């Protein structure tokens, strides 16, 4: 299968035609996406099979072929880019200054950008092009708009 | 069976469209991975 680093669409043929259920990141031979995109199921890349390696429903993350590799973090000051990969549409960078989710366990960056659900798993990047987390797990706010956490895993 | 298709390189784009606000929100995270607003 294709193992080149990059952003990939996650597709299914179970529903009508070919439907994009989410997005993910290939880095260092490991495929990274959100748990709610695949539910932990195996994936196909051409004639190759990608088996789940690690996952956690509460973090809403899953890695395939190896352990989670992404470890960059939002600096808490600078604008970032969402590399949005919407269903049927070209990958497109959107620049934004993250807000904050304040929780009882600490603060997390958050991005107030609206995309279809099949965009979940798209990467958020810093100015060095490092993936600081994945877009797609968040909240609906007072005016119906969407705010996503910048969800990042832990590199063991 | 779910399958993957490459969509691009992961790179910062100079002069990308700039949008979105930066809300500061009190939130809770449950055991099922769902975020909710605390008010
Ligand atoms: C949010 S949505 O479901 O209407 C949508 N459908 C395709 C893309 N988008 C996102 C978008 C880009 S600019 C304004 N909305
Ligand atoms: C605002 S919402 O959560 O009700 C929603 N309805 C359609 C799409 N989404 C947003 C989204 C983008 S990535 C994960 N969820
Ligand atoms: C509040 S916001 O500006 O983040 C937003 N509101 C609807 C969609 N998005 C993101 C966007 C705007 S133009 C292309 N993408």
């Amino acid at each position: 299968g294709e193992t080149t680093d990059g952003v990939y669409r996650v597709m299914t043929r179970r529903l009508l035609g070919s439907t994009q259920v989410g997005v993910g990141v290939m880095q260092e031979g490991v495929f990274h996406t959100m748990w709610h995109v695949t539910k932990g199921a195996a994936l196909r890349s051409g004639e190759g099979r990608l088996d789940p390696y690690w996952g956690d429903v509460k973090q809403d993350l899953v890695s395939y072929c190896g352990p989670w590799k992404l470890d960059a973090a939002w600096d808490g000051l600078s604008e970032v880019q969402l590399l949005a990969v919407p269903p049927g549409e070209r990958a497109k960078n959107i620049q934004t200054l993250p807000g904050i989710f304040k929780t009882k366990d600490g603060d997390i960056g958050a991005v107030a950008l609206d995309y279809p659900a099949g965009t979940s798993g798209s990467p958020i990047l810093d100015k060095c092009g490092r993936v600081i987390g994945l877009y797609g797990n968040g909240v609906v706010i007072k005016n119906g708009s969407y705010v996503s956490a910048i969800t990042q895993g832990k590199r063991e | 069976d779910m399958y993957i298709e490459r969509a691009g390189d992961i790179t910062w784009e100079k002069d990308a469209e700039v949008t979105g606000n930066s809300p500061r929100l009190d939130v809770a995270l449950d055991e099922s991975g769902d975020f909710s607003l605390v008010e």
